[PDB]
């Protein structure tokens, strides 16, 4: 699916969370430097991509 | 009002590996990356202020690209910031409550004294109900306004040994204040602890301001009653606090599997 969380784009699929964040902490780019986890702009749901 | 303290009359110590703060808002786990901003450099001479409270001063504390402020404090006594350069009603200036109540952020353009403090406040009941109030007193040509939690943990502390320290970081980047604070428990009870800790933005203000100096607040009663011993009492050397200027660096960084800061150097330091 494609997805356009307000802004930035994508293409994936999605996966529920695995791992704790830290409570402003909502991107999740890895050592790739590609965006690969990120949450709700409606809910408090970790999301990977 | 206004009372100035005519009577008018720096304890250099070392902060060993304090600010360090999340320098974006990505979350990276078990690997390394280095970023180049504005730091405190490691092992750089800090000032330590008159370790006195009876005693109190109208000193002239110079900003200058960031500034790191730790002041830990027994009971809260600490109240205030005061951010400008001309502090006489003729540009904008920034001013910081800090009290039990809530946070109140203005930026005025107030008539400032030369030592903002109240005084003296005078009888309700056994209470701390504020009476007297000497900072501006004038000079209200603001509509600015601003509510959130107060950031500073609650008051009464009346332990023997030092339990609670408080650090914050404030920067002015593109007009975009940033305030990276942490409330941390320590009991060793001797100056800056020697330890590693990161610091957190939870503050942002998009405003645009020149600041070329800073003060602070503080609160309390001197007298506790208007005719007796008014206002003489004090001189020149309020409290005890850490201030450290920032340096733009680079400061390579390692995070854990929890993305937690656990460790950074700083590449021209050895």
């Amino acid at each position: 699916v494609n997805f356009n969380f307000n802004g930035l784009t994508g293409t994936g699929v999605l996966t529920e969370s695995n791992k704790k964040f830290l409570p402003f902490q909502q991107f999740g780019r890895d050592i790739a430097d590609t965006t690969d986890a990120v949450r709700d702009p409606q809910t408090l749901e970790i999301l990977d991509i | 009002q206004c009372v100035n303290l005519i009577t008018r009359t720096q304890s250099y110590t070392n902060s060993f590996t304090r600010g360090v703060y999340y320098p974006d808002k990505v979350f990276r786990s078990s690997v390394l990356h280095s970023t180049q901003d504005l730091f405190l450099p490691f092992f750089s001479n800090v000032t330590w202020f008159h370790a006195i409270h009876k005693r109190f001063d109208n000193p002239a504390l110079p900003f200058n690209d960031g500034v790191y402020f730790a002041s830990t404090e027994k009971s809260n006594i600490i109240r205030g910031w005061i951010f400008g350069t001309t502090l006489d009603s003729k540009t904008q200036s920034l001013l910081i409550v800090n009290n039990a109540t809530n946070v109140v952020i203005k930026v005025c353009e107030f008539q400032f004294c030369n030592d903002p403090f109240l005084d003296v406040y005078q009888k309700n009941n056994k209470s701390w109900m504020e009476s007297e109030f000497r900072v501006y007193s004038s000079a209200n040509n603001c509509t600015f306004e601003y509510v959130s939690q107060p950031f500073l943990m609650d008051l009464e502390g009346k332990e023997g040994n030092f339990k609670n320290l408080r650090e914050f970081v404030f920067k002015n980047i593109d007009g975009y204040f940033k305030i990276y604070s942490k409330h941390t428990p320590i009991n060793l009870e001797r100056d800056l602890p020697q330890g590693f800790s990161a610091l957190e933005p939870l503050v942002d203000l998009p405003i645009g301001i020149n600041i070329t100096r800073f003060q602070t607040l503080l609160a309390l009663h001197r007298s506790y009653l208007t005719p007796v011993d008014s206002s003489s009492g004090w001189t020149a050397g309020a409290a005890a606090y850490y201030v450290g200027y920032l340096q733009p660096r680079t400061f390579l960084l390692k995070y854990n599997e929890n993305g937690t800061i656990t460790d950074a150097v700083d590449c021209a330091l050895d």
